[PDB]
RNA sequence: AGCACAGUCUUAACGAUGGAUGUCUUGGUUCCUACAGCGAUGAAGGCCGCAGCAAAAUGCGAUACGCAAUGAAAAUUGCAGUGACUGAAUCAUCAGAAUGCUGAAUGUAAACUACACCAAUUCCCUGGGAAUAGUGGUACUCCUACAGAAA
RNA sequence: GGCCUAUCGAUCCUUUAUAUUUGCAAAAUGACGUAAAUUACUUACUACUGUGCAUAUAGAGGUGUCUGAAAAGUUACCACA
RNA sequence: UGCUAUCUAGCGAAACCACAGCCAAGGGAACGGGCUUGGCAAAAUCAGCGGGGAAAGAAGACCCUGUUGAGCUUUACUCUAG
RNA sequence: GAAAAAAUUUUUUUUUAGAAUCUUUUUAUGAGUAGAAAAUCGUGGGGUUUGUGUUGAAGCGAAAUACGUGAGUUUUCGUGGAACAUCUCCCUAGUGCAGAUCUUGGUGGAAGUAGCAACUAUUCAAAUGAGAACUUUGAAGACUGAAGUGGAGAAGGGUUUCUUGUCAACUGUGAUUGAACAAGAGUUAGCCGCUCCUAAGGGAUAGCUGAAAAGUGUUUAAAGGGGUCCCCGUCUCAAAAGGGAA
RNA sequence: AUACUGACGUGCAAAUCGUUCAUUUCAAUCACGUUUAGGGGCGAAAGACUAAUCGAAAAGCCUAUUAGCUGGUUAUUUUCGA
RNA sequence: UCUUAACCCACUCGUCUUGAAACACGGACCAAGGAGUCUAGCAAAUGUGCAAGUGUAUAUGAUUCUUUAAACAUUUUACGCAUAAUUAAUGUAAUAUGUCCAUUGUAGAUUUGUGCCCCACUUUGCAUACAAUACCGGUAAGCAAAUGCUUUAUUGAGUACGAG
RNA sequence: GAUGUUAGGAGGGCAAAUCCGCCGAAUUUAAGCAUAUAAUUAAGCGGAAGAAAAGAAAAUAACUAUGAUUCCUUUAGUAACGGCGAGUGAACAAGGACCAGCUCAAACGGUUAAUCCUUCGUUUGGUGCAAACCUUUCGACGGAAUUGUCGUUGAAUUAUUCCAUGAAUGCCUUUAAUUUGAGCAAAGUGAGCAGGAAUGCUUCCCCAUAGAGGGUGAAAGGCCCAUAGUUCUUUUUAAUUUAUUCAUUGGAAUUUUUCAUGUCGAGUCGUGUUCUUUGAGAUUGGAGCACUAAUACGUGUGAUACAUUUCACAUAAAGCUAAAUAUAUGUAGGAGACCGAUAGCAAACAAGUACCGUGAGGGAAAGAUGAAAUAGUACUCAGGAAUGAGCAAUUAAAUAGUACCUGAAAUCGUUAAGAUGGAACGGAUUAAGAGAGAAAACAAGUAAAGAGGGGAAUAUUCUCUUCUUUAUUAAAAGAAACAUCAGUGAUU
């Protein structure tokens, strides 16, 4: 708000959202952390990774937990294990989920993430 | 833009050519050729009077009038009926010149400020302020004018000890320092009076400013309160009165 | 042109659209000037950045009774104060060669003004903790204690401003000291009448003197 | 501003409120001050009597400072004191006010009006009228010429 | 399993045709703020190129839709391929390295891959061994220095 | 001024008249005149004070398309409103 | 006599178009398709045709007007290279 | 400040006004271009106020026992799928169209009409294919008639060539054809040209002009080569039809 | 390019077609290269021609040139009205 | 509501025009666009603030710094216009000290009284209209050595308790 | 003076908004036009910078005098110019912003040019990983330079006082700002309802120094990015802290006293003459030509030609210099009471593109499926093929089907209804059809008994109600018809 450095004008912000580079895109695919994990790490939100286990809580699949298949930074979509759907020609693909609509439970640590988790701490 | 709509070539063959005589773009081939040119009626042709950079944008409003407007606006806020009329949900308030102890100036958490407003009894008004944020119709949305809110109480303070940052960020509240009281804030949209919350220090300082027990720099120099045209406006009492 | 209305006279006839400029910049430009000068004052070791100026009487008939800041103290005024121009220049007293003290009062008034500023100022030792008497009539250096305490004090800038002429027109005289036989109007017109002949004589004296 | 304008009141009316028959053509007399001495001569005679030609002495640079000199009439002179001071002089005969006309920024004193009879007053100024000297003297005051 | 005249005109419902209207808006716009010159150390500009599958736009220059190095940092994907378990895949940063032919264009030329002249030139190896007709230089004017010719 | 009803001319400019009226922009030009005065950068006191130019006022020089542009023809080669 | 025109199959435009389209007389901006009074007036069409539609083209080129021009000529006015 | 009616004295029903640019009432009066004014009404945005939205906003189509003298306002049903109002008051404007031989985009009647007329003229059978007057093949009949619809070549065009596909659009009829579209492919020189030479001429060098831009081309040249310190001596471009190694 | 004032004249063409006709060893014709540029060039001279543009080419700008002249010049009600 | 009827009436709109239904011109159709504005300077009108003043200029100052490119503030003769005019001009300049009174009339609003309200007298006498006098600048004329004078003429966009 | 492919270097071109030199119009205005005007403009051509240009008195004043330049506010629509028409038009003061001064030349210094430069070298440092930069004194050997470089800024001399100086040991601390990149970053993904899916509606929770902006399957402070806030780190530059000893060479300022009273820009200024230009007027500046000076008691200003002369103010004919100040260009930010796809940059799209022109040049059109195509039309049937249909099928929705939002009008199709004798609609009034409708266009209450909802009294008594039903009484309302009046008429 108060700083005059960052523009708040709508058009400009919108352009920034669409023309964002891949590193920035990786950053804004972040997810709310589940309560046990939030307690464990003292952290609100994390950038998502492939082998983690999400729970869906918005959209037509809000009963579903499951493992993440692929994340698509081009399309702003994560894909999950059993949110399968058949297409017109009788071919099964995965339903796209946007990160806000999932709450992340079990997350798989690796050294890059471990560094992030320590950095948050 | 200065040249707007005139950077086509300019040509005018029309008399005896069996067309209207207004200019046409010259050359051939392309669809733009032979087509209606510059002029306040054609595709891309530029409106009849452009708007220049040099409209008379502002106005030199007069010092004595401005001062009077400030004094009168504050005075209007004083009167209970006018504030109510201005539409505040002020029904349960104890008194319209609302003055609070200078501990208000030292408040430093938003929740306490809300709590304080509720304690005063402005709960309904606080409700209207929280409620009343809406997206408004029309082109404004693309020009960074997304929400419209309605005007909340005006906090008048003598010197910061938390208030300036602390009551801000509660919808439609305004804050202003006493010495620099502002006509636009006191009288929004050309409406009169507002729900005003004064510190006791501010209240005492107000009297100093307009020259009862004057000072070297606080008091506005050479300035007096404008005297009224009518001394007493109770027309019905004059009519009622025995002599008349 | 039509009926009673004054004759038109607008000089926008030679091309003028290519020549407007509209200042939307007033407040921002003012803010910018203030911020740079304040930054400069902050930078300059707590020193004032204003320079001393002589008071002078205004040119010609129109402003004969009024007095304003001039440009440059003159050599006589510096010498009278007890300073030499380069030395004066270093402590912010501004010089010129152009002014010349035509009449006595102005010289005395300006040397008093210089002296007051000089007496007021206190000087930082150049290379720190190495205080000395110094040259050119510049005030001698000072210790750590005086400087430290002085830096903490507010630097009062009143001397830089123009001198207010104190009004004294509402003044009183005893009636029996009034001299009523005078004719001021007569004296004035006669003086104007006699001017050429007085010039004629003065010119003759000037010729006589020069030989 | 725009919403009040005259054209909106007449908005659909063919002439735009400017005469069907003769119509509003461009520059309809010729430009500006042109018609003087000839076809608009009657207007020039009837509205700006003395306008054409030159009269009198030329002056190569006026240099307006030299000849500057605001006036005041004697009538206003006591008014340059505040009220309380004036009353005090009216009460006490032995003293009189001096008034330095320069401090209030006037140069010549003129003779309109009546001074209070038998209050002497000392007037300091650059210039006086003949009449002013006589009036100031008549009430027992003195004029002092001063630069 | 029958009955309606047709045309012309009008009306209503449902359609075609068309793209107005309303709604949007990764664009314009103006003002304000801020810095602000590139070039013989070869610019701007133009050509010509360059992808596994590739036309333009974009990007880039014979190392050619990118090399190195730094900071992010696990995927990139139309198929094909290439990747982690952090100098590998992807971005961003961008200083190192590289920057075809031209173009002021400057060896003579020009609708030319035409033509001179002087150096033959380059790489490897720790003072020798290999390559290659390849590569440099050579405009006009000037200035300081120097040279050997003239008075 | 002509027995009455006709017999005529703006501005700028020029031209020649008028005045104890004025100017030429820091000053002066009759005149060191008249008295004094001392030996001098002296004091009083005087309507009248160089050349030239300019003003003010008053005539006169002319605009007959006569309330006042200094202005010849041609187009069947022609254009445009 | 050929080729067109014609009919068919196939393909397929445009100029033009206030609205339209039977007349007589009358009046009327003094020659009307509509207006008033008469004559009168019966679907849909096919082929010609040049009476009329004051038919089309195109801000009359003639004439006049403009304090719009231009080319041209001279012992027009003002100039000017040579 | 109470008027009436209904019930069955007591209950119920209706109304019960005081806004000053306003209310009650009275009387007169009412043409209108050019023109002037006032009062309204509507569109884009703004401040202010208090609201409608996914149980469906705006928009749009048809309306409506709707209200207004009227501009208009309001509403029903249908469509629609996301925002919309503000009349509380008032700021603000690129603000209201039938016309301008207006502009732009679309569209008719004219109309299944004018018209598809040069260049002697075609016929039969077979093949291919969904389909053949105008694709292919055979057989006839014909024309061009070496001043050729034949060979070569120049300028210009520029892959139009060829084979293989092939038919969305085009090929003004049809079309399986094609100079269209798609996929590949093709142009080989010591001798044929260019390349070299000079011509009409061009551009520069020396000067000189010119603010410069340019205008001039030996007009005051210490200038490019050949012999071996001497002798010749502007450079350069300009012919695909002149000269020209094979 | 003479005549047919023939065909066509919403053309086969923004100058074409048929027939007739003038011209052929020279003041002959053509190609290509080359020269001269806009108040200028060029002209066996028509004010002809200088890329469908000529009694002053084409292009852009000064320039939204200028026009006492033509056309157009946008909701309602009410009042007074030339 | 719409729909046909029927009686009676009813000429193509725009338009320039003395006079258009015209054998005057513009209009095939439809949709959207499409034309008295903005600035400068001046004026009156009216609104608003202050009032012999008025405007706070440029600019400074502020714990003013999303808004704020606005608002706020301005130590006891800056400038504009006003406050005095007039003449070419050196320039000169408003009754006049008999008294803080403020020139004279004629009508004239408002007021007081008499004989809570109409009158008719009286009483005060605004605005304004019409005059009249004084006086100031210019010019005449008369005088003239002087701070020029004058009972007289004239002339001014003059003045006679402000208005901007 | 030539000559050199000699050694080291430089200039050329592009870019122009602001900026500097030139050269230079006209349309236009004057109701015509010729002087004026347009305009010291446009075009043409040359040259710079982050700003430039200007600048340190041959200034103004006539005062109680000011005092480099630029700019703002102003004087001023004034002095003034001008067919004295049209029109044009300054300066000084004053209020501010900013505020900065200087050096060649001339004089002076000869028991010694004390200068300068290339090339070769040589060392006290400091940063940096390295690359590399950055400081640092000291010599050679060439040259250059007296046809004049350097020092000095009259000259010495007294007292006073300063500044460079070099070595030793020591010491680089705390803070304040300022400017970059950096991090970290508050509370709900709680019921229920309707929906394809909430961010909707309730309702129960909360946070805010963050309720800016954006994203997310419909409006989200608590879903996400970011935001408020801070914690670091980067830029430089203030303040603060510590210097102390010893060392010598050199320079500077006043002050005394002497003695010297010096210098100061020439084919330039000026004048005539021309032409130009101007506010400039018997010439404002420039320019060409002709003539052509004076030495500081000179000569130049002091806006009317001149003479004879005062007086004030200045010191021409050589050079440099920060600031304020300007910016329709390039690039980067930030904005908005701006435009909303026929608008707005010509240009939201592969736009200076396609396309046209021999060429200079001219120069477009064309945005939108849906939440998700990682839902883009599967399958069967009829078709040669296009396509069509489906009992089949994605979607919440395909009459959202890639011509994909909404989808007006013109125009045209289908069915139905009507009309129909050489125009069509129309107006004023009724008619017959055909649609629509109950909100005024009948029936309050009372009882019976179902279904709901509320309010009060101190979980259940009282009381108010809306919907349904059965039946059961009101009443009013309009229209008729006749009658009575009153008003206005006609009639016998």
């Amino acid at each position: 708000k108060f700083n005059k450095q960052k523009s708040s004008s709508r058009r400009k912000m919108r352009k920034a959202h669409f023309t964002a580079p891949a590193g920035l895109r990786r950053k804004i695919m972040s997810s709310k952390l589940s309560k046990e994990l939030r307690l464990k790490y003292k952290t609100r939100s994390l950038p998502v990774r492939k082998d983690d286990e999400v729970l869906i809580c918005r959209g037509h699949n809000h009963g579903r937990e499951g493992k993440v298949v692929k994340i698509n930074r081009k399309r702003y979509k994560i894909y999950v294990e059993r949110v399968t759907r058949e297409k017109v020609n009788g071919e099964s693909t995965f339903i796209g989920i946007h990160p806000s609509n999932v709450v992340l439970t079990k997350l798989k640590v690796d050294k890059n993430r471990k560094k992030i988790l320590d950095r948050k701490a | 833009k200065l040249g707007a709509g005139y950077e086509t070539s300019a040509e005018s063959w029309g008399t005896g050519r069996a067309v209207a005589r207004i200019p046409r773009v010259p050359g051939g081939g392309t669809h733009r050729a032979g087509q209606g040119a510059f002029g306040n009626m054609c595709r891309g042709g530029g409106m009849f009077n452009p708007t220049k950079i040099w409209r008379r944008w502002g106005r030199k409003v007069n010092l004595k009038e401005k001062r009077y407007a400030v004094c009168s606006s504050i005075a209007a806020s004083g009167v209970t009926s006018l504030v109510l009329a201005r539409g505040h949900r002020i029904s349960h308030l104890k008194e319209v010149p609302l003055v609070v102890s200078n501990d208000i100036e030292s408040l430093s958490k938003t929740k306490e400020a809300v709590n304080f407003l509720v304690s005063l009894g402005l709960k309904d008004e606080v409700n209207r302020l929280v409620k009343s944020k809406k997206i408004r119709a029309g082109k404004g949305k693309m020009r960074n004018r997304k929400y419209k809110i309605r005007n909340g109480p005006l906090i008048i303070y003598e010197n910061d000890n938390g208030v300036k940052k602390a009551f801000r960020n509660i919808p439609g509240v305004d804050l202003c320092k006493v010495t620099k009281l502002n006509l636009l804030k006191l009288a929004p949209g050309g409406s009169i009076g507002r729900l005003c919350i004064w510190s006791e220090s501010a209240f005492k300082k107000l009297d100093v400013i307009y020259g009862k027990i004057h000072e070297k720099k606080v008091t506005k120099k050479n300035y007096i309160l404008p005297k009224s045209i009518v001394h007493n406006p109770d027309i019905y009492r004059i009519i009622h009165s025995d002599k008349v | 042109v039509a009926h009673n209305n004054v004759l038109p006279n607008v000089h926008l006839h030679k091309w003028w659209q290519h020549r407007v400029r509209v200042n939307f910049s007033k407040n921002i430009k003012k803010k910018k000037r203030r911020l740079l000068r304040e930054k400069r004052r902050k930078a300059n070791g707590g020193t004032p950045i204003e320079k001393l100026h002589p008071i002078v009487h205004c040119p010609t008939q129109r402003y004969n009774f009024r007095t304003r800041l001039g440009k440059g103290f003159t050599f006589e005024e510096l010498k009278g104060a007890g300073l030499t121009p380069r030395a004066a220049q270093t402590i912010g007293i501004c010089y010129d060669k152009r002014r010349k003290n035509r009449s006595e009062e102005s010289l005395t008034k300006n040397v008093e003004r210089l002296l007051k500023y000089k007496n007021s100022l206190v000087m930082i030792p150049l290379k720190k903790n190495k205080a000395k008497k110094g040259i050119g009539g510049i005030p001698a250096d000072a210790d750590k204690n005086t400087i430290k305490e002085f830096r903490n004090k507010k630097p009062l800038l009143s001397i830089f401003k123009k001198e207010k002429n104190t009004k004294p027109f509402y003044e009183t005289i005893e009636v029996s000291k009034i001299d009523k036989e005078f004719l001021a109007y007569k004296t004035l017109r006669r003086a104007k009448l006699a001017e050429r002949r007085k010039n004629c004589r003065q010119q003759k004296k000037d010729i006589k003197f020069k030989s | 501003a725009t919403r009040f304008k005259k054209n909106r009141k007449k908005r659909g009316h063919v002439s735009a409120g400017h005469g069907r028959v003769g119509k509003h053509r461009k520059h309809p007399g010729g430009r500006g001050k042109a018609g003087g001495l000839h076809h608009m001569r009657i207007n020039f005679d009837k509205y700006h009597p003395g306008y054409f030609g030159k009269v009198g002495m030329r002056h190569l640079n006026l240099l307006k400072n030299r000849t500057y000199c605001p006036t005041i009439n004697v009538d206003k002179l006591w008014g340059l004191l505040p009220e309380e001071k004036k009353k005090e002089f009216s009460e006490n005969k032995d003293i009189a006010p001096v008034i330095d006309v320069t401090r209030k920024g006037y140069f010549k004193v003129l003779g309109n009006g009546k001074l209070k009879h038998n209050q002497p007053i000392v007037v300091k100024a650059r210039y006086f009228s003949s009449v002013a000297e006589k009036k100031i003297k008549a009430v027992g005051g003195q004029c002092i010429l001063v630069a």
